[PDB]
């Protein structure tokens, strides 16, 4: 939906910055602007009615500071001009998505009960290396909650050594 | 009434089962619960990639 | 590179992107990779996205997976050994009895007729069956309404017709399953094979038990067949005249309705498609003659509600030509076909097109009938003998001409023996104008029971 | 918020973004977009006027119907 | 004791085997069992789904970016966070002649607390009617002890024939007294029951099991207090449980109720899928949805049988008979949903109010219910006798008018309208009183013959009885061949009047 | 962990919540400055969430913090509640003090499982002519009141309620749906004036209350009828419990008020797509079970006395009988003033009444309405002309229409409050006398406003 | 139009006294209201008229013949009733409106012969003469009322 | 008969719920046979279960 209104974006956005090889310039300034409009009282001295555009623009341009640009500030103009201000963040998501599976990365995420140790998440690693990507983005989670175990998401790809393994027990029990 | 009987008979047969095993799981949730070992974490863990 | 891959799937309605710079027109082929289902170009959604209709089941399919064109709209098999061939709307065999013999492909759509092939005359097809000859005779190109409820031997009608058209005019029969549901199919089937006529026709049925695009499509499906046949040129040019076969057009409208639905758009007066006219006149006019052979339609119809001010049938109207309606009484008064010979309505019913002679007999015919029908109630309720003898005499040559315009089928001949008699004009015409002059109220009404020409008639009547 | 316009095309959103302004020699010659049944939204043409002949490369003719913020609908 | 104990032990070391790889997703939006995930990119369409309550979940919409589904179970229990999970497989349930005497769910779940069902076979939901090559002639008749019924209109095995009328009409009468004249048959028979009160339910098969049909019989229900895409799904259950027989060269009979309100709860759920409306709020592809059902079921050729049996059978042929009901509003045929179900049955059967407010038992219309099929669904002898009433019935129908009137018109008319009226009244019958074909065969024999033309229409009945127990009686090896074969011979006949001219000659009525 | 009023529109609400902390559906939520509470109707992901204001809809702040409960809606129910008032809430709006009791249970069960249907069909009598011949009745059943508004309908259904209280410790039950509050009050008094309370409970819906309370009356008088039915009393089987709805059409029309708000897409009237879903959910909940019964009496409502389309349609499939009073029969003097002609029931059989009971029911209709089509022409010419048959006919059906008259046993004032309830046998006995003709020689007057053969004879003596 | 109606009905003295804090005692409070709806060709189906009759203590029509007919006023006593009843009427006037209303009845009932008072029962000729006596009787003039 | 036998097999129930508590108590020692036996030993320790 949302996602959805954002996608051309994004595409766009991606295809130019890679052309340019600023992809990391971009990400760094969605990642400030997306902070930005996460601001309640930025947004909403934003949203007040007495500001054309332009007002919007170089304020985005004034908290940017040194570091906008003027493809930049023609995207901001465009989306103030659609008000789309307001679904930034999903574009930039897309757009890391974008720049992950241009380069082909895979991002990856990790929760286990018990903090880890650099060795065995070295060693996880390779093995999703083993599952055939060319690189991968590590972000462990520390869960005690959960009983024990790994758990990791690639995506809608999933596995699992927690707690779930009992449910599935009680449930084949039953 | 003589089948009525016997489905009866099977429903607290198989009722009965369900209770017990609930009664296990609790008893096994408390044992993991007690059981502290990381050292279990890093095995587990290492025995995972090696099965990846 | 034309793989384009599924990008979003609700019901039927299929969705995919492509690339901008090279995009599928619309009504272009799309063959689903790894599976024999495909898709149709609907409209041009922009940013390489497209929005098509899937043919057939859509089940299991998942979004992102790769698609092929054709850059071309849907071709079928044609050829000479179409005939006695059930295929599916892709032209695909259903008969199971080995594929299609001919590699002639056709696209299905194609541009309406030039105006400069209308042919500049109009005349009328011969018919052996002795009352649409007089009646409602029909034009070289025209289409032909048909009424009436099933049980009076539609089937037997189509038979006789298909017959007739293949014997003397050599034409070819096309015939088109709209909506069909199997078990008749079966037996029309059956029916084609056990009459020896399955060798001249090509079958194509869409069933009740498919997506709407099937149904919608088929219709397409026989006309272009038609169309390849007629333009098919016979020796010294002049390829055939060939006639149409098709069931309830009205489903074919509902079809219609359905994809329109389907597709978001809003609904029409009633509610049918705001566009149904331009598939309407789309299907008429590639139904038509020309200046090289000619095609014509026989097109059954039913009247839902019974309003003929609904636009489905208004719109029907506006192409019709011949109205032929059927009988249940008739038949069960024994008498086939059941054709009311009183409601049938012909554009071509003009002293302009019939001549002069033959309006004016048909004219005198249809007097006669309506003048006895009002005797009817007179003589049921006041008696019989309390008129004018002038009157009787009416009601003796009415009685006469109605036993007289059933006649043996050739088709009938396997049915219960009795071979039909093909009759032409001018023998017709002579004997019902010498029945008017009354030189033949000597005989008794069984000589015109169940036979051919007025020379058997008077043959049976001296050896009757 | 609402649906797209159906002018915002990841082309043009580039193009705006190497520069705003020029568009299409001054909007002397349109690009298609949106296609379906006769009716064409097109991007692009701001010196066409409102029931005017559109020519194609097409070698057809368009009629101008809905003169628009961002597009136009013949 | 231990028993389970080691049992429960060594089934659990069976698991836990390996660590899954699944691709699932994740609830985004809840509405009245109605549910957006996010997430589960790779999806067969219509997948059936799981939930961490054990529920399950149809998925009808694969959107660009999300999925919506369906709620089977019962929902008030799922919050957005939840995670889904396909099940890489589709709809199927279970199909088998141990379903006999068992009623389940619309997924095919005992309701009758008979415990566990050993089906040994499953089978997808959804599939498609076999190659229309594969379709042979009717030609067997079924039998409702039912003379208008089995009379007028003709009923044969793998015909789509479909009773109609307005409410409370006996029409759930009408289906399941069809289904009691199968103790001989042989067949076997399905009942689908949707949106109905569990009470009506719990009577029908109280009143089955005191026929002790409920042996050659399952069915299924979807009572009116069930999630709306069960009772959307459950007769296409009903029909793949349907086709299992027809598969294995049987012949069976099944029969759907209120195709109309399923119609109504696929509407609401199209609805709420955001999903184009159509006239009446429906969605058009009501009629494929309809039609896509009732066309699975038929007669098929036994060569179809024999090709999909691989050779295990080769002589019979599958049929499947469909007997489908639909309520009306004040008589009407041109609402939209009836309008499309009619051109798809092989025949019709209406029911008219006056009738049976009149006291009319039952109260068939047989002046436009007809049976396309000709008399090739019925047997010779009543292939026979059809025509004296047919040709009554209607010349009565025309004419019925004069009721009052009579008392100065002509002698022929007077004694034609006895005739008719006594055969009118003749078909007056009750439930759970199925007459078998040789009791129909003499009822008709004595119409035809005019040997109730003599008689007070008062007693008209009673006359039918007492005849009916006198030749039972009397005469029960001649009734026993009839019924083996039911062929018409003039030594048949001739036993039947000499037995006839007995009866009046001996005890009166 | 507390959410916000973030946007309200008429009868919708909205709220924010911290996204790992999420209220389920159909549990109260507590308005931190008023008491007014707010349901649960659908979770709108975010931590935002949709409700139904259950109180007024006043002093309502953008921005106003508001609790939950998480928990569906329980009010208190046990016999503390008998000859009490309660509002939606239930909590005492009849100014008598607060509730007794602490047994608080939820509104949101499911319905009865289908094993536990009672595995016989059973009967009711009331003592009343037309009714206990023309309208038989099920233990557990569902009764229909059409039109009537020349009468004291009231006084029929209070007239039951002595007939069931006197006849069983099973008590009664009253909700106010949509309640012309005239005529509630009036019918509370008329109770009072009886004495008869303890076994009746009150919750009213009155028109003046956004549409969820209205909604919500009738799960509140379903539950106290179940719980009420569970009390298994000293044998393991509680008392069968007899329900009051004030008008059915109202429960249709409360949820149909808000549906589209909802962002429910309008149906074939306009109407809510989740119509036949509610009226199960209501309708299953009330059967009759293998231990004990619940059934209910549904004051109905017709559209311009028009029945063809689904408000009435959908109440029918789930009725047992159709009571549709008769005002020119009140306008001939009748006291019951109830159609004998239209009125049915499912419960007509001969297995289920005996086969005589039945019989005579089918020959009473037969005679009625052949009298009725009589009328024009005796009109038109005169009671001679007609042949002599029929004239016993006439007789016949006039005493019949007398017969029926019967005395009411609780108005306090309208023949003195005379009770009949007289056993359907007797009254079998005296219509199969009348349809025989044994008293087909008096005055039909000796007939009217009496009940079995006994007052008949004595009256046409007396006089 | 609920919650409006609804406002309009009669309340008890104690509910009043009260209010007025003992400011009065005897006189309890009452509000009657008249509410107008208009219709189209005299169609009833139409949904405010539905909700309206719906709600309202009971009908009160007119018909546009019966003016057009010299009824003036027009009201039809076929379809307007009051489920108050003859309680809001004095001793009097209830003992007689009865055989009043009972004459409206017969005479309504014979209405579709009323064009054939040739063949018919001396008796309901009688009927009929007392019915359009007694209609006649029901018209009055305008910003006349009665005593 | 029936309230007879369910009743008494009722009252069987116990004796069979305590065997079946020490047999669950040694069902409890298949969460090792869930692991490789990366613990097969954290069990036989504990008894603190000793529930019904
Ligand atoms: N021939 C008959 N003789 C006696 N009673 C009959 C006869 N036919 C039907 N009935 C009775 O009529 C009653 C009503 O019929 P039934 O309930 O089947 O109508 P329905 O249309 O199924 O009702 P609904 O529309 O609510 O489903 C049945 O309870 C049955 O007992
Ligand atoms: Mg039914």
């Amino acid at each position: 939906e949302l996602l959805t209104l954002a996608r051309p974006y994004a595409k766009a956005a991606f295809a130019y910055a890679s052309e340019q090889g600023a992809t990391d310039n971009w990400s760094n300034a969605l990642q400030v602007l997306s902070a930005a409009v996460q601001d309640e009282a930025f947004s909403a001295y934003l949203n007040r009615p007495e500001l054309t555009p332009a007002e919007q623009v170089k304020l985005f341009a004034k908290v940017l500071g040194e570091d906008q640009s003027q493809a930049v500030s023609n995207f901001l103009t465009l989306l103030a001009d659609n008000d789309r201000l307001v679904l930034l963040p999903e574009i930039a998501a897309e757009y890391e998505q974008l720049k992950s599976q241009n380069n082909n990365n895979v991002d990856v995420v990790i929760e286990s009960a018990f903090p880890l140790t650099a060795e065995q998440e070295q060693l996880l690693k390779s093995a999703l290396e083993k599952r055939f990507n060319s690189t991968v983005t590590v972000s462990v989670e520390v869960k005690p909650e959960l009983i024990a175990g790994v758990v990791i998401r690639a995506g809608d790809q999933v596995i699992d050594d927690s707690a779930l393994n009992k449910l599935e027990k009680m449930r084949t029990r039953l | 009434a003589k089948e009525a009987v016997d489905q009866e008979i099977n429903s607290a047969r198989e009722e009965l089962r369900q209770q017990v095993a609930a009664l296990a799981v609790t008893g096994a949730e408390k044992i993991l619960n007690q059981q502290v070992d990381a050292e279990a974490h890093n095995a587990m863990l290492s025995q995972l990639a090696a099965k990846l | 590179m034309s793989s384009g891959r599924i990008i979003q799937i609700i019901g039927a309605v299929i969705d995919v992107e492509f690339e901008r710079t090279s995009v599928p027109k619309i009504y272009d082929a799309l063959q689903v990779d790894g599976t024999e289902t495909t898709l149709e170009v609907q409209q041009q959604l922009g940013d390489g996205v497209v929005r098509t209709i899937a043919m057939g089941s859509t089940e299991g399919l998942k979004r992102g997976l790769t698609v092929t064109s054709t850059n071309a709209p849907i071709s079928v098999p044609v050829g000479t050994a179409t005939l006695g061939r059930i295929m599916d709307v892709l032209g695909r065999p259903i008969d199971e009895a080995g594929p299609v013999a001919t590699e002639e492909r056709l696209p299905i759509h194609r541009q309406a007729p030039s105006y400069a092939e209308q042919a500049a005359s109009t005349d009328l097809l011969e018919t052996g069956i002795k009352v649409i000859d007089l009646l409602c005779p029909f034009a070289k190109g025209g289409k032909v309404g048909l009424f009436g409820g099933a049980g009076v031997g539609k089937t037997v009608n189509m038979m006789e017709l298909i017959n007739n058209i293949a014997k003397a005019h050599s034409g070819l029969s096309v015939f088109a399953g709209v909506g069909e549901r199997t078990r008749e199919g079966n037996d029309f089937y059956h029916e084609m094979k056990d009459s020896n006529v399955l060798d001249k026709v090509a079958m194509v049925y869409g069933q009740m038990n498919e997506p709407p695009g099937n149904r919608l499509r088929v219709a397409l499906t026989g006309l272009t067949m038609a169309e390849y046949f007629r333009d098919e040129k016979d020796e010294n040019g002049k390829g055939r005249d060939v006639l149409l076969f098709v069931d309830n057009i009205y489903r074919y409208t509902l079809a219609g309705t359905e994809v329109s639905a389907l597709l978001g758009r809003m609904p029409s007066a009633v509610g049918y498609q705001p566009t149904l006219a331009e598939e309407m006149g789309v299907l008429q006019e590639r139904i038509t003659s020309t200046k090289s052979g000619s095609i014509t339609s026989i097109q059954a119809v039913y009247v839902p509600a019974d309003d003929l001010t609904d636009p489905s049938p208004a719109t029907t109207f506006a192409h019709l030509d011949a109205t032929v309606v059927l009988s249940r009484d008739i038949a069960s008064s024994g008498i086939y076909p059941a054709i009311d010979p009183l409601d049938s309505t012909s554009r071509q019913l003009d002293p302009l097109v019939v001549g002069q002679e033959h309006y004016e007999i048909a004219r005198a015919v249809q007097n006669v009938l309506q003048r006895y029908k009002e005797l009817k109630d007179i003589i049921a309720i006041l008696g019989m003998d309390e008129l004018a003898e002038e009157d009787k005499l009416v009601v003796y040559r009415a009685r006469k001409i109605q036993r007289f315009f059933s006649q043996p089928f050739h088709v009938a001949e396997v049915f219960t023996g009795a071979p039909g008699k093909l009759v032409p004009l001018k023998e017709t015409i002579r004997g019902f104008k010498g029945l008017l002059a009354g030189e033949y109220d000597h005989i008794p009404e069984q000589a015109f029971y169940m036979v051919g020409g007025i020379d058997e008639v008077i043959a049976k009547a001296e050896k009757l | 918020m609402q649906q797209l316009n159906p002018s915002e095309i990841s082309a043009l959103i580039k193009q705006r973004i190497g520069d705003l302004d020029t568009s299409a020699t001054a909007k002397n010659e349109g690009t298609i977009v949106m296609v379906s049944d006769g009716i064409v939204r097109i991007h692009g043409l701001a010196d066409a006027m409102y029931g005017e002949m559109i020519e194609f490369d097409g070698g057809l003719f368009g009629m101008a119907l809905n003169l628009e913020q961002d597009s136009v609908g013949a | 004791p231990s028993e389970i104990s080691a049992l429960i032990k060594q089934r659990i070391g069976d698991l836990d085997t390996s660590a899954t790889a699944k691709n699932e997703g994740t609830i985004v939006m809840v509405s009245d069992g109605i549910v957006r995930i996010h997430g589960l990119a790779d999806a067969m369409y219509g997948e059936m789904i799981e939930f961490d309550g054990g529920l399950f979940g149809m998925a009808l919409n694969l959107e660009q970016d999300s999925v919506g589904a369906v709620v089977l179970g019962n929902y008030l229990s799922l919050q957005e966070g939840q995670k889904a999970r396909c099940t890489g497989r589709v709809l199927e349930v279970p199909v088998g002649p141990e379903l006999l005497g068992r009623v389940v769910d619309a997924l095919g779940n005992p309701i009758d607390g008979k415990g566990p069902i050993d089906a040994k076979l499953t089978d997808a939901v959804e599939k498609v009617a076999p190659g229309v090559i594969w379709r042979q002639s009717v030609d067997q008749p079924v039998q409702t002890g039912y003379k208008s019924v089995d009379t007028m209109i003709p009923v044969g095995r793998g015909q789509r024939e479909l009773i109609i009328g307005d409410r409370q009409t006996g029409k759930t009468a009408m289906a399941i007294d069809a289904i009691i004249a199968q103790k001989n048959s042989g067949i076997k028979c399905v009942y689908v029951a949707i949106g109905q009160k569990q009470s009506t339910i719990a009577n029908v098969v109280r009143k089955l099991e005191e026929t002790g049909a409920m042996a050659y019989t399952t069915v299924v229900a979807a009572a009116a207090a069930d999630p709306a895409a069960m009772q959307y799904l459950a007769p296409y259950s009903g029909c793949t449980m349907g086709e299992y027989f027809r598969d294995r060269g049987e012949d069976a009979l099944i029969i759907y109720d209120d195709l109309s309100k399923q119609a109504v709860a696929y509407r609401q759920i199209s609805l709420l899928l955001r999903r184009p409306p159509g006239r009446e709020a429906y969605p058009g592809d009501v009629f494929y949805l309809h039609s896509r059902l009732l066309e699975r079921a038929s007669r098929v050729s036994a060569e179809y049988v024999e090709k999909f049996t691989n050779g295990a059978v080769t002589g019979k042929t599958g049929s499947l008979t469909a007997l489908p009901i639909i309520e009306t509003q004040a008589g009407d045929v041109s609402a939209f949903v009836p309008t499309n179900v009619i051109s798809i049955t092989d025949g019709q059967i209406f029911l008219e109010t006056s009738l049976f407010n009149a006291g009319i038992r039952p109260a068939v219309n047989a002046g436009i219910s007809v049976s396309r099929v000709g008399g090739s669904a019925q047997t010779k002898i009543i292939k026979k006798l059809s025509g004296g009433i047919r040709t009554a019935l209607a010349q009565y129908r025309e004419l019925a008018a004069f009721a009052q009137f009579a008392s100065d018109l002509d002698e022929a008319t007077r004694k034609q309208l006895e005739h008719g009226q006594r055969v009118t009244e003749l078909m007056k019958q009750k439930q759970y009183a199925p007459y078998s074909i040789a009791d129909q065969a003499v009822s008709v024999y004595a119409s035809n013959e005019g040997y109730m033309a003599d008689v007070e229409v008062k007693k008209i009945v009673d006359f039918d009885a007492a005849l009916i127990a006198y030749f039972r009686s009397e005469y029960a090896p001649l009734m026993k061949q009839i019924d083996e074969t039911g062929d018409y011979n003039k030594d048949i006949e001739a036993a039947i009047k000499a037995g006839i001219e007995s009866f009046k000659a001996t005890q009166t009525y």
